[PDB]
């Protein structure tokens, strides 16, 4: 097997960000453009349809370490919600309680993540969420 | 899975490194090397000491070593994340070439900064010696430790 190494790797999630995939419901992009290390990234879900996300664009906060992807990256809520594994006072997305995390493999990725976040938005446990007004964030 | 010119080259960089240049593969990956390259003198980048990585892809030596600065650099050709602009990194990389060659031009490419968009470039060509003066800056705050 041949290993692409962290920055290589998220060059290429770089790459792929921009030229973008699928129908657009989920984005991302580097936080800080002059961020040689590429670990602090910003991401975005579309609220899926036929759910109370639905029509709402949450913004977040993927954190890729040292050893991403060998390890998972970190994320939070910047945007409001309420949902099964994200923190209701920080936004911080509880790993355990999401499968992608809890059972990362190394071929997963930024775009993986946010994937199964939006995914995980139509669950029978999260869609039918009573939802927080638009607009609000939480601190830090 | 591993080529044997690969082995080959690697062997060589140890055992007859370039002057100015070194460039180790990593612990964990055969394809993933490690480099630092002296700024060359009569250059504004000399005296400091730039970090770059290279990875070999699948197809090397068919498609081209990857290369990026992991130290700050105010240059024409290197941008904000590192990444180099250099023809033999694209269109015009042939496999009679090798990491020593591509190492070789990047150190080159520091003494002869290429203008010829991009706003670090712009400035290199509207006020060259502006330009020099802030690359030799950029060198002693980010290239000295």
């Amino acid at each position: 097997g041949v290993k692409v190494p962290r920055n290589f790797r998220l060059l290429e999630e770089l790459e792929e960000g921009q030229k973008g995939v699928g129908d657009g419901t989920v984005s991302w992009g580097l936080e800080d453009d002059e961020d040689m290390t590429l670990t602090r990234w910003t991401g975005m879900i579309i609220g899926p349809p036929r759910t109370n996300y639905e029509n709402r664009i949450y913004s977040l906060k993927v954190e890729c370490g040292p050893k991403y992807p060998e390890a998972p990256p970190s994320v939070r809520f910047v945007t409001k919600i309420n949902m099964n594994g994200i923190n209701n006072s920080s936004g911080m997305v509880d790993a355990r309680s999401i499968p992608v995390l809890a059972k990362w493999q190394n071929s997963y990725s930024i775009k993986v993540v946010l994937q199964e976040l939006r995914r995980l938005m139509m669950s029978k446990e999260n869609m039918k969420l009573p939802q927080p007004p638009e607009g609000q964030t939480y601190n830090n | 899975g591993l080529p044997r010119r690969i082995i080959k080259e690697t062997q060589r960089l140890l055992a007859e490194p370039v002057p100015g240049i070194k460039a180790e593969p990593d612990e964990s990956n055969a394809r993933y090397f490690h480099v630092v390259i002296a700024g060359p003198q009569d250059s504004p980048f000399e005296g400091g000491t730039f970090k770059l990585e290279l990875f070999l892809p699948e197809e090397y030596p068919m498609a081209a070593p990857k290369v990026r600065f992991m130290t700050k650099i105010y240059h024409p050709n290197v941008d904000k994340l590192g990444r180099i602009c250099l023809d033999i990194l694209k269109d015009k990389w042939s496999p009679a070439l090798q990491i020593r060659t591509v190492l070789l031009s990047i150190q080159a490419l520091l003494s002869a900064p290429n203008p010829d968009g991009n706003d670090v470039a712009e400035q290199w060509k509207t006020n060259e010696a502006q330009a020099i003066e802030t690359a030799r800056a950029w060198t002693r705050l980010y290239a000295m430790n």
